[PDB]
RNA sequence: UAGAGGACAGGGCCUUGACCUAUUCUCAAACUCCCAAUAGGUAAAAAGGGCGAAAUAACUCAAUUUGU
RNA sequence: GCAGAUGUCCAAAGACAAGCUCAAAGAGAACAGAAAUCUCUUGUAGACUAAAAGGGGAAAAGCUUGUUUGAUUUCUAUUU
RNA sequence: GACUCGUUCAUACUACAGUGGCCACACCAGAUCCCAUCAGAACUCUGAAGUUAAGCACUGUAAGGCUUGGCUAGUACUGAGGUGGGAGACCGCUCGGGAACACCAGGUGAUGAGUCAU
């Protein structure tokens, strides 16, 4: 019967204990390019430019930049099918995002290893490692600290 | 040193509790006190009081001269005559919890507390 | 009751440490540092203005995550070097302030001789915003005068004309500017009572300057400065907690 | 009479049958609503950079076709 | 829900309470300092990335060579 | 199903800026008392923010003041 | 030893104490001028006689709070399996995930740019 813009938000629109006030001045410092990530955070303590409840912890790409505000192209499910869905917030709920952090890190720690490989000419497995079973170990323990364990009776 | 007390503050009130004629006469009667003028009470008007500060203050704290329970915990007094006086004194560096910039609070050494007030008062 | 119960010492969330030291806003600091986010790169040049009780100072800052950058910086005792010995607190000595900010900026910059700024006192230039400093915006505060120092210098300082000494009265700023009314203050001073005129001017007097020389120790200051710009432990605790009870035992 | 009211059973099999279709993400899109004063700009540069291109490619074509 | 200790009201130094302090028994779909499991999202390189030069622009910048 | 609310109200209760800080308690002052006004101390909001309830808010989004009419014309990209 | 602009936004706060000031911060002297009020209190302006009393800085407290670690506890809860047990409420086992309050202990800051003084 009630399904109005802030319905059901009591909580995730709530800012967290002892972290109620605007946002800190260095938010506005935080540089912003096209095509890059970002996730939708709605700061409620900005009430103009607030993204819709759904979009609250979702990433997205850049498409659109304005004097204050953001659009991002986020992924939606609608029964069968996802679509993208332009969403302009303002840049107070919106915050860059590190879900290919990893990747970039990867990318420049990959680029001077396969340098430095290729100069020494060696064929080198740059993918990553997905460790998985370990190899056999001959490990010594002190006898003074084997613990024989015995199940424990009822109390 | 500079902990000496000083009169910060006196300031005399009027409560009538009504609309004018007697009122504006009381607004009269602080203005030939004080050559300053007074300010009004609640509008729910009702009051007239004023604030004087240095030697206009003495001079009539010595006028209203003419008890040793009257004073607050925080080191203030103030009695009767109709009309109120109510002095409020301090030591000097009170700025610091008034002014705009790098407000803060004195601490209670520096406060002058009941016992100080009475000795103060004894000492004028 | 109590109010400052132990739930309340739980529940309090403390002010950022500049606010509760009183020192900067943080909204006039976010709306002045606060660029549109089209613009990659854009600066954003702030004037900062603080004037101590003391001295006035200046200096231009940029906003970084890390921290503030500062690009240039005068304060008022640096005064003495260009011949003013004696009120740095001025309007007068905010105006040579902001003028030495901005004429070492550009020096730093390499760019006086393409904004030489105004002669005398009546490509586009640096664009800076002026920061006011929790100080309250009267017509005749001395952080204008020091914007105006600065506009003088060749920055370009928005700014209306509502805020100089009168509602505009470009004499009247003049004269502010070379501390005239410092002047008339000690002609009116001895003509009535010389003992408090000598007990209010007493450096004044010290530095031998005049009632009609603080004009001209303003101009060629104007000149000459465009010319050329302990910790203790768990340890200690518990051994000295232990003493103080020993301590109490006897003595209380 | 009365009714069922509502049931989201089986909507997800359905959904997944012919499975969740994802957006093509192609690689231009359309920059119609988009940042004027830029875009327009970025229209000059363009128009800069073809005839430029296109002045070079009619004068060798003609210096190499008589 | 219970008592325990203590400087305003009431009556006959006492008592009744209030109130205060530290405790105590028990609770919340429309309580929360804290906070899972499960469920959810984004990323994991070639129509691309990194690094340079040279052009173009009426955009941007203090910048006809800042930046984009 | 449960507890409620809507068919309004506002030239300011809209816009901007500045200054200020609220509820409450305690202590003190002629009439004056549990309540009138004044002074100080404490005061994370326990006030206020037109209305239901839930979010937000302290050099403010609250209070006071000043100046105003951006409650204007036109058009996009879009969210529910 | 200090200051200005910041970052983190309590290890940074609060109470009560102690110690300290070349310049420096300040309190402080004053109200002609710009400005400001009932009130030069505040604000604004002009000073430099005084002072570390306060703000400020540092330290202390079997301090409150905050923060980190431990322990609570493989406890509570929970994903998958079961022609498992039990009248049911509930409770095991197999493959997995895994708290909170409380309590105990340590700690009470760190830091970017620029500048002054020696």
């Amino acid at each position: 019967k009630s399904r109005g813009k802030r319905s059901g938000t009591r909580y995730k629109f709530s800012k967290k204990f002892r972290k109620h006030g605007e946002c800190t001045a260095n938010k506005y410092l935080e540089k912003l390019n096209y095509g890059d990530y970002v996730d939708i955070v709605c700061d409620s303590t900005q009430q103009k430019g607030m993204p819709f409840n759904y979009y609250h912890g979702k990433t997205g790409k850049i498409f659109h930049i304005t004097k204050r505000g953001v659009g991002v192209l986020v992924n939606k499910r609608v029964k069968h099918r996802i679509e993208q869905k332009k969403v302009c917030v303002r840049i107070e709920h919106v915050r860059k995002s590190r879900c290919n952090e990893d990747f970039l890190l990867r990318k420049i720690k990959n680029a001077e290893l396969i340098k430095e490989a290729k100069l020494k000419n060696e064929h080198i497995n740059i993918k990553r490692k997905t460790e998985g079973p370990k190899p056999a170990a001959m490990i010594k323990v002190p006898p003074s600290k084997i613990i024989t364990i015995e199940p424990l009776p009822f109390y | 040193v500079m902990r000496e007390i000083k009169v910060n503050k006196l300031v005399l009130n009027i409560c009538v509790g009504e609309s004018g004629d007697r009122l504006t006469r009381a607004a009269r009667v602080l203005e030939q006190l004080t050559e300053q003028k007074p300010i009004f009470g609640k509008c729910r008007k009702i009051s007239c009081f004023v604030t004087v500060r240095g030697k206009k203050a003495l001079e009539i704290l010595e006028k209203g001269l003419k008890r040793r329970k009257n004073f607050s915990d925080t080191g203030n007094f103030g009695f009767g005559i109709g009309m109120d006086f109510y002095v409020h004194l301090s030591r000097s560096g009170y700025r610091v919890t008034r002014r705009t910039r790098r407000r803060s609070k004195i601490s209670k050494t520096h406060k002058v507390t009941k016992e100080d007030a009475m000795k103060w008062f004894q000492t004028k | 009751k109590v109010v400052k119960n132990k739930a309340y010492f739980k529940r309090y969330q403390v002010k950022y440490r500049r606010r509760r030291e009183g020192k900067t806003d943080y909204r006039a600091r976010k709306a002045l540092i606060l660029q549109d986010k089209n613009k990659y790169n854009a600066q954003k040049l702030r004037f900062v203005v603080r004037k101590t009780n003391s001295q006035v100072i200046c200096q231009i800052a940029c906003a970084h995550i890390e921290g503030d950058k500062i690009l240039a910086e005068a304060k008022s005792k640096e005064l003495i070097r260009y011949g003013i010995p004696v009120g740095l607190k001025n309007y007068a000595a905010a105006y040579a302030t902001g003028l030495l900010c901005a004429r070492r900026f550009l020096k730093s910059l390499n760019l006086d001789t393409q904004f030489l700024g105004v002669e005398k006192v009546t490509r586009k230039p640096i664009k800076a915003f002026l920061d006011v400093g929790i100080t309250r915006t009267t017509t005749g505060n001395r952080v204008f005068a020091a914007l105006k120092g600065a506009c003088d210098g060749g920055l370009n300082i928005p700014h209306g004309n509502n805020r100089f000494p009168g509602s505009f009265n470009p004499e009247q700023l003049r004269k502010n500017i070379l501390g005239i009314h410092v002047a008339e203050y000690m002609k009116t001073l001895q003509e009535e009572d010389n003992d408090k005129y000598k007990t209010h001017f007493n450096d004044y007097l010290k530095n031998n300057i005049g009632a009609d020389d603080i004009e001209q120790m303003y101009l060629n200051a104007h000149e000459k400065i465009r010319q050329n710009p302990k910790k203790l432990n768990a340890k200690l605790r518990k051994k000295r907690v232990k003493e103080k009870l020993a301590l109490y035992v006897e003595k209380l | 009479a009365k009714s069922k009211n509502h049931t989201n059973h089986n909507q997800n099999r359905k959904a997944h049958k012919n499975g969740i279709k994802k957006p093509k993400k192609h690689k231009f899109m359309s920059r119609k609503g988009l940042d004027p004063n830029f875009f327009r700009n970025q229209k000059y540069c363009l128009k800069g950079i073809q005839k430029k291109k296109k002045e070079l490619k009619l004068k060798a074509k003609q210096e190499k076709n008589n």
